[PDB]
């Protein structure tokens, strides 16, 4: 004794709050357990929504893959069929390449002759040379019966026969200075002196030389320089006679095949030479050839394209190749997650049942609530009547 | 626990079966770049293939028991020139002439077969390795040619390279020409009492000891041929480089078809490494 009065009220005022709060806490613990049952219903809602989101992915992917498959097996059958058409196109292109070179080669061979001789003439007509005789093939006449055999045995009939080893060379220079053509020269001086006398021919098959009438016997040696024991067989009595008699020979089959002394065996396809001896030619035209060298360019390019478009077919199928396992992994990860989700869901739908039973229990029991409730008013009065 | 063990037991069962994902992957990395080198090389060569046409011999097999290893090829693709020696192309090309496109066969019979029962699209000359003969220019004559014109004469066969298996065909084509720096040299060698040999002017002219002299206005064929031959080998390489890989990869599928079971089971097994690791989140 003796306590004041202002101090005397706070003595019990405090006592209220030490329960007024103990009430407030019992209300919080109540409002927490209701939250769980309310956050858990939130999660379980989001998971139900996620799980529906995956089942949308999977359907999208399973559609994409199962479609890409149908496109793969279709893109293959097209690559297979197209690559075939390419090889055909390639074969045919090669064919035309061959013919193009032939047609060009031969029109060039012609144009050489028609260019050297035109210019070699003009040369000797100005007098700038003497001793130019011209193409040996126009320096002897033969029986039309052998026109082919001679032409394909002795392509040297296109040589130029001259005297001076230097007048050959006087011509060569003229040809360079103006770019006129190239030529070969049979030099009469340095030319070996041959026995143009009759030989004994095996199987009585004649020698090409004899069938030849030179315009002047001043050329009769030359004609033996090109042809010499060059026999004229027919339909392959040659491989028996030529390849080995006592003496080896050089025979032309009448239609045009050739076995040379060397062992050479030359057989054609569908061309034989004609007209190298005096006895509408198969000539091309610098437009006919121009027309073939024109279309080859097309066929060459239509190849360059068709090859590119096939290449790109291959690259595209490579992409599809590099997807069928990528889609199929994503489709696997979703199903693999979706199963993991539906596992987290059933574990949550048992946590709601448990937090809900914790809540109900704490609402169906008001023991401590009634207790703290009385003492709060009992002091509100004790304070009020003290 | 049983999680990292069930997986490992199936995982190490894949290595014993010979399947590995990191390999099969690494192969397609190559193959994809080898198919696109093959295509690239070829594409870049087609220009050249147009000018080198006569290098190709087309024949249909005459008989089912006809040896195809009796046809050696076209001359043009049967000898090569060292780079040093390129400057002699034009020579060598002239020296050979048309014989560049001759076909070399094992024996005279094979020639006759090709000619008749072979369906030849266009005319071909055929050098039969067992019938050809040429008197080759001797030691002594080449030795004399070298003294008459030092460092300016060479036997054309000495400027090329070829496998001994076809020696006789090269001997036939080249073994009897002297290549010479200049007309002056040619003249001198060819027309000389003890050395009567064919001579080819470096610039493409020919002095033949038989009253023959070529000449007149004209890098050409024999060069593109050499270039084409190179490229065509480079390609054979790749096609074989690739083929090796492909079979190495195509075989690496049989082990990945044992994946049809063990990987078809490890996939749902590598699953539960998390299925259980999830639950081990404590409560």
């Amino acid at each position: 004794e003796l306590e004041p009065w202002d101090l005397q009220l706070q003595e019990k005022e405090s006592q209220i709050q030490l329960a007024e709060s103990e009430l407030s806490l019992l209300e919080e613990t109540q409002a927490k357990l209701k939250k769980n049952v309310e956050t858990l219903e939130e999660k379980i809602l989001a998971k139900k929504t996620h799980k529906q989101e995956l089942q949308d992915l999977i359907l999208d992917l399973k559609k994409k893959l199962n479609s890409l498959k149908d496109e793969r097996s279709q893109g293959e059958k097209n690559f297979t069929s197209a690559h075939l058409k390419l090889k055909e196109m390639q074969k045919v292109l090669n064919a035309h390449r061959q013919r193009a070179m032939e047609a060009r080669s031969s029109l060039s061979k012609a144009q050489n002759k028609s260019k050297v001789l035109t210019a070699l003439s003009r040369l000797q007509k100005s007098g700038r040379i003497n001793g130019f005789h011209g193409r040996l093939g126009d320096l002897g006449v033969i029986d039309d019966s052998f026109d082919v055999a001679i032409s394909t045995a002795c392509p040297r009939l296109d040589d130029v026969v001259v005297d001076t080893v230097e007048c050959a060379q006087h011509c060569i220079d003229y040809l360079r200075k103006n770019k006129l053509g190239y030529a070969r020269f049979i030099l009469l001086d340095r030319l070996r002196q041959f026995n143009l006398q009759p030989i004994s021919t095996p199987e009585n098959v004649p020698r090409l030389f004899d069938l030849v009438k030179p315009k002047n016997p001043k050329f009769s040696n030359a004609f033996y320089s090109v042809l010499r024991d060059t026999l004229v067989a027919q339909n392959l009595k040659q491989a028996n006679n030529v390849a080995y008699g006592k003496k080896r020979f050089r025979v032309v089959t009448v239609d045009g095949k050739l076995i040379d002394i060397s062992g050479t065996m030359s057989g054609g396809g569908n061309h034989v030479a004609k007209g190298l001896m005096k006895l509408k030619v198969d000539d091309y035209t610098p437009e006919e050839v121009d027309k073939i060298e024109r279309e080859l360019s097309e066929r060459e390019n239509n190849f360059r394209v068709a090859s590119d478009t096939v290449h790109e077919m291959e690259e595209e199928l490579k992409k599809l190749r590099d997807h069928e396992p990528d889609l199929e992994s994503q489709i696997s990860k979703a199903e693999m997650e979706a199963d993991s989700l539906a596992s987290e869901l059933t574990l949550a739908e048992q946590q709601v049942k448990e937090a809900e039973m914790a809540y109900v229990k704490a609402v169906s029991d008001k023991a401590q609530l009634n207790v703290v409730m009385k003492n709060l008013e009992r002091l509100r009065g004790e304070y009020n009547d003290l | 626990k049983q999680c990292q063990e069930t997986c490992d037991k199936l995982r190490a069962r894949l290595v014993e079966y010979g399947f590995d994902p990191s390999r099969i992957k690494d192969l397609k990395q190559r193959e994809d770049k080898l198919k696109s080198h093959y295509y690239q090389t070829c594409k870049n060569s087609e220009y050249l293939k147009r000018r080198v046409t006569n290098l190709e011999f087309n024949y249909t097999k005459p008989y089912p028991n006809f040896e195809a290893s009796f046809v050696h090829g076209v001359v043009g693709q049967l000898f090569q020139i060292d780079n040093d020696n390129i400057r002699y192309a034009t020579a060598l090309q002239t020296c050979a002439g048309g014989r560049l496109f001759n076909v070399v066969v094992q024996d005279s019979q094979t020639a006759t077969q090709l000619l008749e029962r072979g369906r030849l699209r266009k005319r071909v000359t055929i050098i039969p390795l067992d019938k050809i003969y040429t008197r080759p220019i001797s030691s002594q004559v080449l030795d004399l040619a070298k003294k008459i014109a030092p460092g300016k004469v060479e036997l054309a066969i000495n400027l090329i390279r070829f496998d001994e298996s076809i020696t006789k065909a090269m001997e036939f084509i080249f073994g009897n020409s002297l290549i010479c720096e200049d007309p002056e040299t040619a003249k001198k060698i060819t027309f000389h009492p003890k050395i009567r040999a064919r001579s080819i002017t470096l610039q493409g002219d020919v002095y033949d000891p038989e009253g023959t002299l070529s000449g007149g206005s004209r890098e050409s064929l024999l060069v593109d041929i050499q270039k084409y031959n190179q490229i065509q080998k480079q390609i054979e390489t790749i096609q074989a480089d690739l083929n090796h890989v492909t079979e190495e990869l195509q075989t690496q599928y049989a082990t990945s078809q044992k994946t049809k079971t063990i990987q078809s089971d490890l996939n749902l097994s590598l699953h539960k490494l998390d299925l259980a690791k999830r639950n081990l989140d404590a409560n």
